[PDB]
């Protein structure tokens, strides 16, 4: 995967996943139960800097919903 | 689903339903009041029954 690339499609991948967070946060306010029988708790996405060696920037990657 | 009872639970399936439909128009058949017209060949009943 070419660099530039790799940076702009990891946006991209987190963004979505960021997006599908919101989608079934907005769809399960007013959910009384989870399937066990506990309450639905909002999620959110965390964001991190990629490329841990090199550069201290370079992409992002959501580790760890 | 089943209720294992290990945990506190709803009971969730789904069951819709529809419509009110009407069933019936009971004739709700009490002895009503009477009122005098002083008229010879008139008549009222007291208790039940139907003139034929």
């Amino acid at each position: 995967l070419l660099n530039i690339f790799d940076i702009a499609g990891s946006a991209l991948a987190a963004q979505s996943k960021r997006l599908n967070v919101a989608a079934s946060n907005l769809a399960n306010a007013d959910s009384v139960t989870g399937p066990d029988g506990q309450p639905y708790r909002a999620k959110q996405v965390v964001f991190q800097v990629d490329a841990a060696p090199g550069q201290a920037t370079g992409g992002v990657k959501v580790a760890s919903v | 689903g089943a209720q294992s009872s290990e945990q506190t639970t709803l009971p969730s399936g789904l069951q819709i339903g529809t419509g009110v439909r009407p069933v019936a128009t009971e004739r709700l058949h009490s002895q009503g009041n009477l009122s005098q017209t002083n008229n010879s060949k008139d008549v009222a009943i007291k208790g039940q029954g139907f003139f034929q």
